[PDB]
């Protein structure tokens, strides 16, 4: 798994010189990663990073921690694993979770962008489904 | 609506709320209520401040808090009134950091 | 509980020299409680009390007593409680009263100020129920 | 209609009436039955009062009496009239307060 | 209960000087005893005791006795006492017989003055029963 | 109809009506019939007489009679005619009162 | 013993009867005679067989 | 019983020189005995003796006997009366014979003054029943 | 139609029908098919004779004989003719009565 | 003793058939003669078996 | 022995609704009156059994 | 039975020269025996020997015999004798025979012929039932 | 169409189509397969004779054989010829009648 | 017995549908003739058997 | 059998200098047979050898051998003549078997001459059936 | 499409490819991924390629390969990229022939 | 034996509440730390039982 | 002993994947041929056992 997804986001957080880790700095954990999944499926719905810096920006102790729920979306990324993937959640899970977890500053820059969660949601099926079924 | 309640689980996710979180500089006034052991805040902003700035401050407080599960009416009746007007402030002064 | 607003009952029935307390002695009791669910409701419905206080006077020793219907109301009111609350009977559980025994003085000021009777109740038990479901 | 008819359970109820009770005042005439060992109250407005003059007074009954179980032709019919025009003030002299 | 109006039926044929005691007769007893449920449920069909007389002069010795109809009613007013009242008999009994055993002289009276049997009976019915449903 | 038929259970019962009826003043002639020992009376008005009067004299009919069970073609054919013209003033000659 | 009338009082019914059916209207009414005073005497039979209980 | 139905039949017969008694001499015994039921019922219809002559001649030695098929309806006649009383036989019953046993002379007689066979069928059966069904 | 057949179900019914009928004056002829036992009479009209004089001759043959049970098509192939053109004054010929 | 004759019945009977059928009217009147003379002498036996029960 | 009481209650009761249906309101009253001295000494037993209780 | 239909068959054929006995032989041969239920039904349908003449001679040594399928309908004939006329087959259990054996010769004399083969049928079956339904 | 095909279930069959038949006289050639021990006999006509007198002659052919079990495309493939365009003669020159 | 030639009836049919299969008519026809030779046989000692019987 | 369809096929790949011998291969190989049912249908169809010739050319060493896809065609073909019907391959179940398996060049060649499959199939079907259904 | 997809069970499949394939003469290039020990060849197109040469190409490579299993995101994310733009070229010199 | 340290944390947890509900926040602190403290105390103790496991 | 090989078919198999995922192909090559060879060897085992039944 491409945990550097992840490994980001202090990063990020830094350079905007935030006090907290959040489902947004997921968000742009996924932009970070444009092999990914996850990338290709937003960057289909027309997700450009550029953008979502800009909602973020406008949305928004030196050491930093988790959100309480980018803390649970993480643990329901490694459930929706339970689609039989064991414990490699991908940026598919993770992108997944924030679908699931239709809460938090994530959520909003979704409704915000005019993302329609349930094709999301299907696309990533597809990607990952057999393409002749 | 101009009220926004939230629910905090415990004091601990208060005393982290009033250290981590960098909200919206919006003019705005909140309460802190507890019932049952559990608390609830609750901010009441500007009639000047757009629904919208509203929804995005409260977007940013489901980062730490769940959404309320008693109305408004229900706090004002029954919740004792803990704290007032600048509760970060306040639990930032009396409890230190994590 | 709400036993602040009987205190009031028999004040308002003392100040109007009424030798008796009946429904709308209690109607006029909530208002004096804006604390409570009930007077927010009612003033929800624009039912507020300087117009109550008129259609009461529109409607009309020292000993007094109950009415024979308010003894019925408030026992009523203890059993709306069986709404799984404790014995702590507030402010809606006797508006619930005035609701359910929809006779008496207060039953008709509920229908001279046009108050539908049903829909308080849908608002008063949405106003206690988790508003998320 | 011109006449209103309420059910008292018992003496004590009629007898609480007539003390505690003041009316709208109003130009009207009364009856009281007696069947079953069930008292019967009938109240027969002048033709001036209106309809809703007659229903404040109506509710006003309620809050110490039952609406009534049997119609104006049965009482008429089989029903003992008690006392008649100053129903509350012969009760008021013949009985105590408690 | 009022078994003057039998008396009344019997005093009525007397001073018409007929031979009989008929279902008519009984009719006029129970016009002639205005207190009755029958007289006053009559009365709200405007079966007014003048035109009862009138419809009977136009449609019409020693001592003298019921017809076989007469006593066929009076027996059968005694079966509608069948609705419990069977502790005593009323006006409102016989007249529940003169409209189930429709034929006879008081039958054709009530199709001249147009009175709807099914209408009279709901009407006495409902007179007895309670009026809160 | 022109004609009138009802039924009587037994002689006593057209005793009776022979003492007993005070009928409409009306132009008609009466047969009386016997079949299965129970009597049948009919009556055939004059063409003069109107419809509905034939209908009141019939109605007074069922203070003694019940109504007929058999057709007039049936008791024509199958009854033997007692009397004819005057059956109740035959009757009340030839029998004592009640 | 009373049930020594029922027959003979039934016997006159139908003689009556067969009477009138032969129009003899005379005899008839002299049968319902005879049928009134039967049924008087079954009255008093019957009220003698009340009054003995 | 009207016996006397068949001796007319026979009497027209023999008066019409016909070596055959067949259910035309039946159909014109039964306008002979006008008392009778199927007289009636027939005159109910407008069929009348004089029609019924005429169409016979238009229709139509020694001793003489019934026709093979007028025997037939004397023993169906019997049949319907053991079917509805098994007391005697009459003129209804002959007459309900004709209309059963659909073939001969009688059946066209029928057929050209018109009546309907099921018609006269309900009216025999309706001026035999109670009139108060 | 021109022609008519009814069944005799014996020889008697046949002399019955040969010295008891008085058939109505017509223009036809006539023959007398038999198969198993039973006979068969048939009678063929002239073209100008009336559909209904032979509806009422057949009519009056149905006072002796049973309307066919086989077709004209089926006897005119498998049925021996006995007789032909006078039917009646053969039989009536050949066959005395008592 | 009826029980003699009947078939004696049909023989003539199926004998008389057989005649007409080949149109020798003559025997088959002889044929029905025959029969309706034995046919009185079967309701002779017949009702004289009647009689003497 | 409380159970004593509530029988004379009842009596008085319907001593009461006879008189008062009598229009005898004299009399009513006064009975009245006896129904609630007794109902008084009634609970007054009651109170007793309830403290021996 | 009519046999000789059979040998009208064969000398039809034999007059013609023709080196086989067809099933066109056969409906000529029911055609020489105008007697039957065959020919009657044939004619009923306005099927008529000359014209069945002339479209044998313009649809078409030694000894002869039947062509195999000629065979087959005399046997089916055989067949259609479940109607239980048994031993006796004829003209119309033939004609019956070739209904059912639509090939051949003859059933294209019937379509040349316009007949329609199931009313063919009914009215063969229609003349042998009992004609009171 | 232009060609027609039947099926002869044995030799014996063919023979006697060979001696005892004769065909409309028509310009066509006809062709003889073999499959599965079983005679197929195939007919074509020069495309002026038209689809009745086409018919005519496949009707004619019924009288002895079946109609076929397999198409022309399928006996073209499998189907052994036995003969060519002159298949009765053939047949009448190689084998003797019955 | 006589059951001893529908075999050899079935091995010359076999034997003469090869035969015309392989175009050899010639061949073909004296084997069909032969197998009506046995049939006849056959028939005959069918019809032996069948008086036999 | 049809062996000479691949024994020519791979003349013409060979003649081709193609470097394999695929399922165009086989498609030329049963247009070389005009015998064949196949040939047959498809010329039914018009589909012909010089348009096969034409797009196959327009569609596109050592010694050759069958594509992975034409050998699991042919192995397929038997698998279609595992019927009822088995005995043999044929060209018709090579021709079921580019049926069955709708890929690769002759699938192609198919579609790109508009042949619609499943109606070649019924075709097929329908020329191997017997036609008297 | 610019981009085509298919599947090789085995690296044996895909020699058999190099070395037997003649392709369409085309402006492509080309990517061979490897996942669960099972290969997955990639064409990418010149933007001037007609559809319908890419579909032509497409069902050249089904006599080889399968259609493939994955989607290109899938395998742009999780495969190895083994070989690039000239796979066939690189297979037959690294391997010997079938 | 390690479960002796759970009910003291309910004890101090259970102050906490009720102090903060008498915002009392000086003494919920000073709880607070406490619960801390003796949160830590009891990690260590599972420490001690992972590492005896 | 047959059975003896198909476990150096899959060792040697396995190797080459494992070599060609590392784009180790001259590698990869060579374990191909060994495989082939091994394959070879094991059809020549499975000819000797199909000669031996």
């Amino acid at each position: 798994r491409a945990q550097r997804v992840l490994a980001h986001a202090q990063e990020e957080a830094i350079r905007l010189n935030h006090s907290n880790i959040g489902t947004e700095h997921l968000l742009l954990g996924l932009m970070k990663e444009p092999e990914g999944i996850a990338a290709k499926v937003l960057e289909s719905f027309n997700i450009t990073e550029d953008k979502v810096i800009e909602e973020v920006e406008k949305l928004i102790v030196g050491t930093l921690h988790y959100t309480p729920r980018a803390k649970k979306v993480i643990e329901l990324s490694m459930d929706e694993a339970r689609k039989l993937h064991h414990n490699f959640v991908g940026t598919e899970h993770i992108l997944l979770g924030l679908i699931r977890e239709n809460e938090g500053v994530a959520a909003r820059v979704f409704a915000n962008l005019d993302l329609n969660i349930t094709k999301a949601r299907a696309q990533v099926v597809k990607a990952l489904g057999n393409p002749e079924m | 609506t101009r009220t926004i309640i939230v629910k905090f689980n415990d004091l601990e996710d208060v005393i982290n709320y009033a250290y981590h979180s960098n909200p919206i500089t919006t003019e705005f006034e909140d309460l802190l209520y507890m019932v049952d052991g559990t608390y609830y805040y609750a901010v009441y902003f500007d009639s000047h401040v757009d629904q919208e700035v509203i929804n995005d401050s409260y977007s940013q407080l489901l980062e730490f808090a769940y959404p309320t599960d008693r109305t408004e009416v229900y706090l004002n009746d029954y919740a004792k009134i803990i704290m007032s007007h600048n509760v970060t402030a306040q639990v930032r002064r009396y409890f230190p950091e994590t």
